[PDB]
């Protein structure tokens, strides 16, 4: 993973996401959803994803939210305060702990003032408490800023380290991008149906057809201008919508 | 491992310079940029003046001043004064697993005095403990500067050597001795013998008291 | 400015669990940037270091005392304390608290220096002598003192096992010719001190002289008032 200080961005993009397998892991020690609840996840679409990355003690997962203070939110990762997306927590002992000390997990424990959120800041200058200045010192109130969590295997929990994962969907002002799927069936034939062409919503008898679209038309239109003919997806046959019988 | 304060007493003359090596072990001890030198008022918490390993904290005499060779660390000062008898250990950081190491600790000595006069002060038992079923005659020494002290405790014509408890010499805040002895005796034998005395030698020189039951 | 208390003695017995406390007044405790440490030493011989505990949790111990010794936090009431299980004889020492600076590390433990300010220290003794309190006595102003513009008068506190005992004058008010002798320890196996202090001799009976004796690994407290002779 990465740590804490500086955390990691990678920017899902247009894609199909699955959040159920996520969701239904039950591997995740903390799933908690803030702009939107869970399982209305694989039914939006938004713009981007952003997926951030790192690694904390164990109880100091509860400064991962929206509106809290401490060494962590104050500086380290900052949410902003109408966040969107969905914080995911697990614990991970096992695979960051060593005996003797895992001394390369380090987090920032001084700064000259809180940071905005999602700002990230990797400098390492010797900070100065005091009045007097520092010259690049250590000494009385010119301390070095980064500490590092020791993590040792026989630790008690919450003091073992936790790997997080907060994903924030954006929705800047584009024309679309990333979203859930969709489930789908067998095609009936012979049948009046209610079907579903991935947009295309009707009614009607399918039958096979003998007309020849151009290879990128998906739909025929009669005159007047109603839905005749579609094209199956997944095997690229023409099929004829006539409507069942009323009289 | 521990950094042998080189040596263990010191000698020095009131107004030139003293200096005090540290020696210890390796470049865990040497070769490092960590050094601290602590001074112990007797009866009292010691305190760092020195940092680091050549750093003044904020408010410090100015005669403080250390260095650094090798494996060796020295402390040294450039003015004496009478207030500075101290003990004096050396800090250091190491990579063993004892993380920090101590000092056995050097003593500052300030010779250079004009032979006092040991004060002496009697006082025979108090009216409560006469009513108490006991006696206690209270010696008391002060201001001896040279400290090879001996008392010897005297009934009317006699010398006596039981019952008589006699504290090892102490020093003061003016950097001289001060000392005491306690005679144990039983009303009865308090008014047996018609007076007794504490007698004090020092230098060859003698300075004795003496007190009377009533 | 900083200061440093320390609490929490009495002549502990042999193969018990004693426990020290430390309190600070002036920095609080998770604040980072300081380490609260312990230090003990033996009387008549050097120091030696023994644990420290940072802010989060993190402890460090010396090997020699390892599996032995666990300090722990309060952030309630900004205080630190130890405790030392199965005492032996060993351990009859004066016992320091202090912060370290402990400067940065780097993949590696943090390594700390020249600490800063030492606590007051108390002195904890570990034997099978029980505990007893001061008997008192005031050892009155007289003539064969009397020499003179000054004449002498103190008191006597003996008898007691628990070492750390103090005797002031008039509620700690006078501080001139105030002297308190070192104690004595007997062949009984108690101590017993004598404090004395010199006042003008046309001041005899003049003014209030009481001693005021606290013993405080019990709790005797008892004021005594020295006259001249009758």
């Amino acid at each position: 993973f990465a740590s804490v200080y500086a955390w990691n961005r990678k920017r899902i993009s247009n894609c199909v996401a699955d959040y159920s397998v996520l969701y239904n892991s039950a591997s995740f020690s903390t799933f908690k959803c803030y702009g939107v609840s869970p399982t209305k996840l694989n039914d939006l679409c938004f713009t981007n994803v952003y997926a951030d990355s790192f690694v904390i003690r164990g109880d100091e997962v509860r400064q991962i939210a929206p509106g809290q203070t401490g060494k962590i939110a104050d500086y380290n990762y900052k949410l902003p305060d109408d966040f969107t997306g969905c914080v995911i927590a697990w614990n991970s002992n096992n695979l960051d702990s060593k005996v003797g000390g895992n001394y390369n997990y380090l987090y920032r424990l001084f700064r000259k003032s809180n940071l905005k959120p999602f700002e990230r800041d990797i400098s390492t200058e010797i900070y100065q408490a005091g009045s007097t200045p520092c010259n690049g010192v250590e000494g009385f109130n010119c301390y070095f800023p980064l500490q590092s969590y020791g993590f040792q295997p026989t630790n008690g929990v919450g003091y073992q380290p936790y790997r997080v994962v907060v994903l924030s969907f954006e929705l800047l002002h584009a024309p679309a991008t990333v979203c859930g799927p969709k489930k789908s069936t067998n095609l009936v034939k012979n049948k009046c149906v209610n079907f579903n062409f991935n947009g295309l919503t009707g009614t009607g008898v399918l039958t096979e057809s003998n007309k020849k679209f151009l290879p990128f038309q998906q739909f025929g239109r009669d005159i007047a201008d109603t839905t005749d003919a579609v094209r199956d997806p997944q095997t690229l046959e023409i099929l004829d919508i006539t409507p069942c019988s009323f009289g | 491992q521990s950094a042998l304060t080189q040596p263990a007493s010191v000698s020095g003359s009131p107004g030139q310079s003293i200096t005090i090596s540290c020696t210890g072990t390796s470049s865990d001890v040497g070769g490092y940029n960590y050094v601290s030198w602590y001074q112990q008022h007797p009866g009292k918490a010691p305190k760092l003046m020195i940092y680091d390993v050549s750093n003044r904290p904020s408010g410090v005499s100015n005669r403080f001043s250390g260095s650094k060779s090798g494996n060796t660390a020295s402390l040294t000062i450039s003015g004496l004064q009478a207030e500075d008898e101290a003990d004096y250990y050396c800090s250091s950081y190491t990579s063993s697993s004892t993380l920090v190491v101590f000092g056995g600790g050097t003593k500052l000595t300030v010779l250079g005095q004009p032979k006092a006069a040991p004060s002496v002060t009697l006082f025979p038992p108090s009216s409560e403990e006469l009513q108490a079923n006991k006696a206690t005659l209270v010696c008391l020494i002060s201001d001896f500067y040279p400290g090879a002290v001996t008392v010897a405790w005297k009934a009317d014509s006699s010398p006596v050597k039981a019952g008589v408890e006699t504290t090892t010499p102490s020093k003061q805040s003016n950097n001289k001795y001060a000392a005491s002895s306690y005679l144990s005796l039983t009303p009865e034998q308090w008014k047996s013998h018609r007076s007794y005395s504490c007698q004090v030698t020092h230098e060859g020189s003698t300075v004795e008291k003496t007190v009377a039951p009533t | 400015q900083v200061q440093l208390q320390e609490s929490g003695p009495g002549l502990v017995k042999p193969s018990e669990t004693l426990s020290l406390t430390c309190t600070v007044s002036g920095d609080s405790v998770s604040s980072g940037s300081y380490y609260w440490s312990w230090i003990r030493q033996p009387p008549g011989k050097g120091l030696e270091w023994i644990g420290y505990i940072y802010y989060s949790g993190s402890t460090n111990y010396n090997p020699s005392l390892k599996s032995r010794v666990t300090i722990s936090v309060d952030t309630s009431k900004n205080q630190f304390s130890l405790k030392l299980s199965s005492v032996t004889a060993a351990d009859t020492a004066v016992y320091y608290c202090a912060r370290e600076r402990c400067y940065y590390g780097s993949g590696r433990a943090p390594r700390c220096v020249w600490f800063d300010p030492w606590g007051q220290g108390t002195l904890v003794t570990v034997s099978s002598a029980s505990t007893k309190g001061p008997s008192v006595f005031p050892l009155a102003p007289s003539s064969k003192s009397t020499s003179g513009g000054t004449a002498a008068l103190g008191c006597l506190v003996k008898d007691y096992f628990p070492e750390p005992v103090t005797v002031s004058w008039n509620s700690g008010a006078l501080t001139s010719g105030v002297h308190t002798f070192p104690a004595v320890l007997q062949s009984s196996g108690l101590y017993s001190l004598s404090s004395v202090v010199t006042v003008p001799s046309s001041s005899l009976g003049t003014q209030t002289y009481i001693c005021n004796v606290n013993h405080k690994p019990s709790n005797t407290k008892v004021d005594k008032k020295v006259e001249p002779k009758s």
